[PDB]
Parts: C-alpha cells; structure tokens; sequence
C-alpha cells in the first residue's frame, strides 16, 4: 500500500504494455522504410498514433506518484522521464499552434526551392541540387549565389514562424518549471540525488565554454592553414589576416570542412589510404564486410551479432522490386530485435560505416536488459560517440593490415599520417566552433538575452568572433540564417554533436590505454584487446540506469567531459600546423 | 519402438516430446527425407552400429527455412528460447521430412517462442532455455503473458508463426550416453 509499491507496480504495468507497443511501432516503421507503399506508411502512422496515445495516457497517470517519496533509483529515474509533460502543458490552442508552426517550418525546409528567372522550370532544391554546388564547385560567384539564394528564399520566410516558435517554446518550458527552452534542452545532462556525481543544467554551459577555450588554439591554427590554402584558390576574395567567407567552407553552412580536403591537402603527391580496390579484387560483398565488422567487435570482446540480425536485416539494395530508404541506420526494434538498414557498396566509406552502425547496435544489445525508459545512452552524446570510436580503429592501417585489405609492405610514414590527421581535423575539429556557436546563439536567444531585433546582428557577430567566418553580403533582420540549417528549423538540440566529439576521443584514449597501445593515439586499434572491450561494455550495459558522469568515469576515470584526449589525438598535426604557420598570421580580425 | 515419433501430430519446438529408450535406424531414417544430418562428436556411420547405455531422440516440428536458428552457436531470438541442443554427450541433429508413402498428421502451422523474457519495473531478463529443458514459457507459448509478481513482474512470451508447407518438416536431436542394434 506504500507509494513506493504503487509506483513499482505501475511501472511494471507500463513496461509490460510498452514493450509490445513500441515493438509494433518499430516493426511498422521498419516495414515502411524497407518497402515503401501506401499501405505500409498508413500502418506506420497507425502504430505511431497508438504508441503516442499510450505514452500520453501513461504520462498523465504517472503524475500521481511523487518523486520525493520514491527511494529506488530505477523507479525514480523511470518516473522522471514518465512525468515530463512537455507540450501537454500548453493549452489546446497553444499546442495546435506550436505543432502547426513546426510542421510548416519542416515543410519549408524540406521543400526548399531555388531558381533564377532565366529558367523557372530548372529549379534547384537543397538535396542534391545546391549541396553539389556548395560541396564541389570552385567558383566564388556561383557558391555566393547558391548561398544567398538558399538563405533568402527559405531562411527569409522562416523568420516570423521561428519567432512564434521561440515564443511558444519558451512558454511551454517556463510553464514546465524551466528557465527557458535552452534550460529544457540542457536538462538532458542534469544529474541530481547522487553524491559526487551531480551535474547542474547551467554547469553544461560553463563546461562547454571551458573546453572550447582549451580547443581554441588548435582550431585557430587549422583555420589559419585553411585560410592560407584557400587564398590560392580565391586570390582576390580572402584576406590574409581576416575571416573566412561562409560560402567557401565546403558545404552550405560551413558545418563540416570535409570538402575542403582537396584544396587543403598537405601532401597531394602521396595518396591517402583507400582499400576499395582491394575489396573489389578480393570479391568482398556486403556479407563479408559486415562479418568483418562482427569479427572486429568479437576480437574486442563484445558479443557477435544475433541470428535474427542476419536474416531480418537487409544489407544490400533490393533493387526496383521495392523502393527503400537506405540511409545507413541501426534499428533497436525492441524485444531483442536488432537490424542494420543500409545500401552497402564495395567502398572503404561503406566499410567504415559498417563498423559505425555495428557499434550502435552493440550499445543496444548491451543495455537491452534495462527497463524501456532507461534503454538509451547515458546522455544524448554517448550513443553517437560510441558509434564514432568504432570507425576510428577500423580505419587504422594496423587494422587494415590485419584483415588483408592493405599491403603488409605499405610504408606508413609521417606524410600519410599528417594527411590523415588533416582530413580528420577538417571534419572533427572544424565542426566544434560551429556547433558551440550555434548552441550558444540558440541558448541565449531562448534566454531572452538577444532581442528579436538583434537576432541576425548577434548571429553574424558570433560567426566572426567564435568561428572566424564573415558573411559574403550583409544581412538585415528579415533573414533567418540559423533556420537554414536542418536542426534549427526542425527542433533538434545541437550540443549533442559537441559533447560527443569530446566523448569520442575520451573513450578512445581510455580504451587504447587499456589496450596497452604504444605510440600515437591516432594509430590505435582496440582489436584483440579484451581489456578495452570490458571497460567499454561496463558503460554500455548501464543505459540510463546510472548518471552519465558515473558512466563516463567507468571508462575514462573522470567524472566530467574533457578535451585533453582530443588534443592528444591531433598532437602530430598540431605541431605540423604550428610549423606550417610560422610565416602566417594565426587568428582572425573582426 | 519409434512408432510415437511417426504416429501422431508432431509438437511445436517449444513443446517438444522426448522419447528415451534404454534398434534399426536404417529403416527409421529410410522413410524420412533427411535434408541435413549434422552429427557432433560422433560419426553418422556409428550411431546405428554401437551399443548405448541410454538413447534419447527429441522430435518436434520446425520449418527447414528456420533451421539456422537451431544450429550450434546461434544466439538471440528463436535461437535460445525454444530448444537448446545438449552437447555434453555426442549428438546427431537431423532435419528431415516424412516420405509420401508414410502418413503423418499435419498441424495448423509452425509455432515457436521468438522471445520469452521477464519484463517489469527493473528491466527485461531473458529466460533462455537450458540444454534439454524447456523455456518456462511452454504453457503460455507462442504469445502470452502472466503476472509472476514481485521484482520479476510480467512473464512475457512473444511468438512467431509461419505458413507450413505441404508436408511437415521435423527435427530429430538424437543423444546417446556411454541399447544395442
Ligand atoms: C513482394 C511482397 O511480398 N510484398 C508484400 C505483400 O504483402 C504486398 O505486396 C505489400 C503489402 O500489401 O508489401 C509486402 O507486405
Ligand atoms: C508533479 C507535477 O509537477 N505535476 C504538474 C502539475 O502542474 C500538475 O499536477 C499537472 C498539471 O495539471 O501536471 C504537471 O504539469
Ligand atoms: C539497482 C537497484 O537499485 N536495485 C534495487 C535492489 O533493491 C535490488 O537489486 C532489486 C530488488 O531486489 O531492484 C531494486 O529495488
Ligand atoms: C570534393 C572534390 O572536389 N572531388 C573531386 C571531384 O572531381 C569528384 O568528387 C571525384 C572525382 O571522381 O574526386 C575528385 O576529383
Ligand atoms: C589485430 C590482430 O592482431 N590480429 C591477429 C593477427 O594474427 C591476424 O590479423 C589474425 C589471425 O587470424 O587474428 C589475430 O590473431
Ligand atoms: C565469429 C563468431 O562470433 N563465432 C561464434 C562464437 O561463439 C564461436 O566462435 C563459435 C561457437 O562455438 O561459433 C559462433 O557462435
């Protein structure tokens, strides 16, 4: 009759009724994605509606049991996630308005359309129209056009909608006992009630700022190197001591600098490692690639893939017999069902993607014994960080020399090491200032520190200061440049891509140290190292049952996010970048 | 006498019937269309030409297309929740189909426990099958649930079905201990 017992039996009933419904929804969605028809999509919507109705009904029923009386950590943690009202706090009119605003914003982003008056029938959309211009073109005027058109035809029309969305989201968050929507988003990293492991919502801002301050020298050197290299491609468009134009960053928003590798390659004579030809000549199908990934994970010490994974998951494109959305995804359907959905081709990128998605499934099989609400990563960045460390070791030439995909006489010298490190830093280091900037802007736009008449001024001031990126053409206050990004206009937190990048090298340093690896950290594979697999599994198996600080300490020995493992990874490149920037200016002038 | 093996409706894998004998295997396997004959720690020639302290033949109905789950070393759903081969003594797993000239009863379809776990407020504990024993979900198979009560919570059994072919496909797991021919 105790409140504890009532909460325990309520959670028993909820978990009994939620494993079946979630599995049904996952099966319907998987049947839709694998084979798109009109019946399958309708079944998917019916299953999703049923699951959402059950979730709402159980969430309203969950408020009967107070948190302060429950003593068990598992019961308390399930109840915490169960009583998050969210949009249900707002009135029916407010909830409908917010959902409509989100729907129109998402549709505007998805159907973004651009065409010059010269050809109204030759219109270009974002995917793959303007993406190709922003990723492959080398014309300053063409990229400037593709940038301004996308930010003035789509971003200009999301501005009032985004303002109303911000107002409604702040209303919902403050009515839900949060300071604003940014505080609600930061609530993922909050830990309370655990001695020595507590984490505050406002502590995340300070930690992110401190880690970025520690990152800043390496990013500044990389930015100076990239600016110097781009000066040879756009002689009369980049100043030596100035910022970088936003449209010359390899993609639409400058999120990643991956497509700048061709211009900024350190040693172009020496080619990078690509084992695609080796698997073409060795007749490596999708099954062989995924079995090699499974062998890697077994050698680490983790379990092999389930039998149902090898029969229920399709790894090749089925052809025209059934249309399939085969963006590479891992699927924890629930009830012990794990499936990878991707169109695997014979390519090193698909070879590393197999390891990446195999590592997402391993986390799910690790925490499959947890309650439904606790079956997730320790925080929002743990899952993708765990996925991203499996491709770090897979791409290592030692791993490629052990599976026969690379010649045993291949000469791994300092030039190839620097090329690989520069390629890694273009995608990894170059996205950290962007992510931190975007999240800071959103955080203190939600906080009300930036008035709606200062949104575009403050955003571009952040771009020049934090990121060292200058707008090609001034923008007044009808544009919404942040809304031009998928995550901003589709209501997705962006800090998960910062902490992950700091977690990913924290695990890799911790695992490699457990693997007794000697030498540079970037040349490390955790293959045949059970001592690292055990440390990884001891965190993976927890799920959300333990605080993310405790889960972090279980592997890295530290309770907090750290950057020294990240800077140790790029240590060979940092010295080379510093030597290469002796005759150039490091830093940008605003 | 292997008459009950050949007479009567074959049970589902979760409800397999074990026949222990304490013989002429050439005749017994002659009227089954043996598709796979996987003998572990014993030759396929010596099983019918050796005296045994005790002989056990576990027989049940299971589709040939799903036989990969009953193979040794298989893990996950449908692989550890219906039947587990006992490798303590030498074994012989035979996936066969009775011949046309012999009449066998045809059940409704193929039924098995995809997953028999124990869900509740503290997680989901999988109730895997011990070698030679049952799934603890045998009486609620293929799909069902009961309330054990307490920390365990609900005993959830998730099943699967397959449209059975024109003739039943049956699995025989023969185990011997160290019964003369
Ligand atoms: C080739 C094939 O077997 N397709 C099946 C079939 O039930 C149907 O064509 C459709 C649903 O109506 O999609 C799948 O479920
Ligand atoms: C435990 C708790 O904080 N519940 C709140 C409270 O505002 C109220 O009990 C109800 C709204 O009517 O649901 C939640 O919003
Ligand atoms: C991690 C944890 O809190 N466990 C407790 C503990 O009392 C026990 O392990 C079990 C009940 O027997 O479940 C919870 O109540
Ligand atoms: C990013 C980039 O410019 N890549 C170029 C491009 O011509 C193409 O993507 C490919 C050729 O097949 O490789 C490089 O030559
Ligand atoms: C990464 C590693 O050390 N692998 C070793 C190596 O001898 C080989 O790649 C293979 C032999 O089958 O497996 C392990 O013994
Ligand atoms: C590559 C791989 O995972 N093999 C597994 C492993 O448990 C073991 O090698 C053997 C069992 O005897 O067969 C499979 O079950």
């Amino acid at each position: 009759s105790t409140i504890e017992e009532q909460a325990k039996t309520f959670l028993d009933k909820f978990n009994h009724e939620a494993e079946d419904l979630f599995y049904q929804s996952s099966l319907a969605s998987w049947n839709y994605n694998t084979n798109i028809t009109e019946e399958n999509v309708q079944n998917m919507n019916n299953a999703g509606d049923k699951w959402s109705a059950f979730l709402k009904e159980q969430s309203t029923l969950a408020q009967m049991y107070p948190l302060q009386e429950i003593q068990n950590l598992t019961v308390k943690l399930q109840l915490q996630a169960l009583q998050q009202n969210g949009s249900s706090v707002l009135s029916e009119d407010k909830s409908k308005r917010l959902n409509t605003i989100l729907n129109t914003m998402s549709t505007i982003y998805s159907t973004g359309k651009v065409c010059n008056p010269d050809n109204p029938q030759e219109c270009l959309l974002l995917e793959p129209g303007l993406n190709e211009i922003m990723a492959n073109s080398l014309d300053y005027n063409e990229r400037l056009w593709a940038w301004e058109s996308w930010r003035s035809e789509v971003g200009k029309q999301l501005r009032p909608l985004y303002e109303e969305y911000v107002v409604l989201k702040n209303e919902m968050a403050r009515a839900n006992h949060y300071e604003d929507y940014g505080d609600y988003w930061r609530g993922d990293y909050e830990v309370n009630g655990v001695d020595g492991y507590d984490y505050s919502r406002g502590q995340l801002i300070e930690d992110v700022e401190h880690t970025f301050e520690e990152i800043k020298p390496l990013y500044e050197h990389l930015h100076a190197y990239v600016r110097a290299k781009l000066m040879n491609a756009y002689p009369s468009y980049i100043s030596p001591i100035g910022c970088l134009p936003a449209h010359l960053l390899g993609d639409m928003w400058g999120r990643f600098w991956t497509n700048l590798y061709s211009l900024t390659v350190p040693f172009g004579q020496k080619p990078n490692i690509d084992v695609t030809d080796a698997m073409v000549d060795q007749a490596w199908d999708a099954q062989r690639i995924f079995k090699e990934a499974e062998k890697f994970f077994v050698s680490v010490g983790l379990p092999n893939m389930t039998q149902g994974f090898w029969e229920n998951s399709m790894l090749t494109d089925p052809g025209n017999v059934q249309k399939a959305v085969c963006h590479p995804t891992a699927w924890d359907l629930g009830k012990g069902d794990f499936r990878i959905l991707m169109c695997t081709k014979v390519t090193m990128d698909d070879f590393l993607t197999a390891h990446h998605e195999m590592g997402h499934i391993q986390y799910d099989m690790a925490y499959a014994a947890q309650p439904f609400l606790l079956r997730n990563g320790a925080n929002e960045g743990f899952h993708e960080a765990v996925g991203e460390i499996m491709s770090l070791s897979a791409a290592t030439p030692k791993h490629l020399k052990s599976i026969g995909l690379l010649s045993p006489d291949f000469q791994e010298d300092n030039e190839t090491e620097i090329n690989f490190l520069l390629k890694q830093a273009l995608t990894i280091v170059g996205t950290l200032p962007f992510t931190y900037m975007l999240e800071k802007w959103r955080w203190m736009v939600f906080k009300g520190e930036i008035p709606k008449d200062q949104w575009m001024k403050k955003w571009w001031e952040m771009k020049r200061e934090i990121v060292g990126v200058v707008e090609p053409v001034p923008h007044d206050e009808t544009y919404c440049d942040p809304a031009s990004l998928f995550h901003v206009s589709n209501d997705y937190s962006f800090i998960r891509y910062y902490t992950r990048t700091l977690y990913q090298f924290q695990f890799q340093e911790a695992l490699c140290q457990a693997a007794k690896h000697e030498g540079p950290l970037h040349k490390c594979d955790i293959s045949n190292s059970t001592e690292a697999g055990q440390k990884l599994f001891n965190m993976l198996r927890l799920g959300k049952s333990e605080p993310w600080t405790l889960a972090l300490e279980n592997v890295v020995g530290a309770k907090n996010m750290n950057v020294r493992p990240l800077l140790n990874y790029f240590e060979p490149l940092f010295t080379w970048l510093k030597d290469q920037n002796k005759n150039s200016f490091v830093g940008w002038s605003t | 006498d292997f008459s009950p093996l050949l007479t009567g409706t074959p049970p589902q894998v979760y409800n397999f019937n074990r026949l222990s004998f304490t013989y002429n295997l050439t005749k017994l396997l002659s009227l089954f269309e043996v598709s796979e004959f996987s003998c572990n720690a014993i030759s396929p020639s010596a099983l019918a030409s050796t005296c045994y302290s005790s002989l056990t033949v576990d027989y049940f109905a299971f589709p040939l297309s799903m036989a990969s789950y009953l193979r040794p070393g298989s893990t996950g759903p449908t692989a550890e929740f219906n039947y587990r081969q006992d490798f303590s003594n030498p074994t012989c797993r035979v996936l066969a189909t009775p011949s046309s000239n012999i009449t066998i009863t045809k059940p409704s379809n193929y039924n098995w426990i995809r997953l028999c776990r124990t869900t509740g407020a503290f997680g989901n504990r999988d109730q895997k099958v011990q070698p030679g024993h049952y799934s603890r979900c045998r009486y609620i198979a293929p799909t069902g649930s009961i309330y054990l009560g307490g920390n365990e919570g609900y005993l959830v059994s998730d099943g699967q079905s397959a449209s059975m072919t024109e003739r039943v496909q049956m699995t025989f797991v023969i185990s011997v201990t160290f019964v003369c021919p």
